[PDB]
């Protein structure tokens, strides 16, 4: 999920 | 507002200068140094979407949001933009979607093919 990838 | 001035009256900071990522720095940080690849990196952040939705901010969670700089843990426009930064900077950061969550989006806030605003603070920094 935000704030990842 | 912000987002319409980042897109109009931002700087491609961008390697490719595709103009995916733009920027405006709004408080000037300290010094010159900027962080180093692989570092830990402390921001305080607010998005929004281009519909005007807030879809995050760590300030409502009373702590700072903490990744390793250039690794790929944050969107690319991340890591692009807080290689800019100053310690004490806040920059606007106008980021398309190549940049961020590209054709799948992120469940549950962010829609595919999303432009994406921030306002981000550059805490600190460590190696």
């Amino acid at each position: 999920s935000f704030p990842f990838t | 507002g912000a987002p319409a001035t980042v897109t109009e009256q931002g700087e491609d900071i961008t390697s490719k200068k595709d103009r995916g990522v733009l920027k405006i720095v709004k408080r000037v940080g300290n010094g010159e140094e900027t962080p180093m690849i692989g570092d830990k990196v402390y921001v305080h952040y607010k998005g929004k979407l281009s519909n005007g939705k807030k879809f995050d901010s760590s300030h409502d969670r009373n702590e700072p949001f903490v990744f390793s700089l250039g690794k790929g843990q944050v969107i690319k426009a991340w890591d692009i933009g807080v290689a800019t930064m100053k310690k004490g900077e806040i920059c606007h950061l106008l980021c398309k979607p190549e940049y961020a969550y590209g054709s799948a989006g992120s469940l549950p806030k962010i829609p595919s093919n999303a432009t994406l605003f921030f306002e981000i603070e550059l805490l600190d920094f460590k190696g």
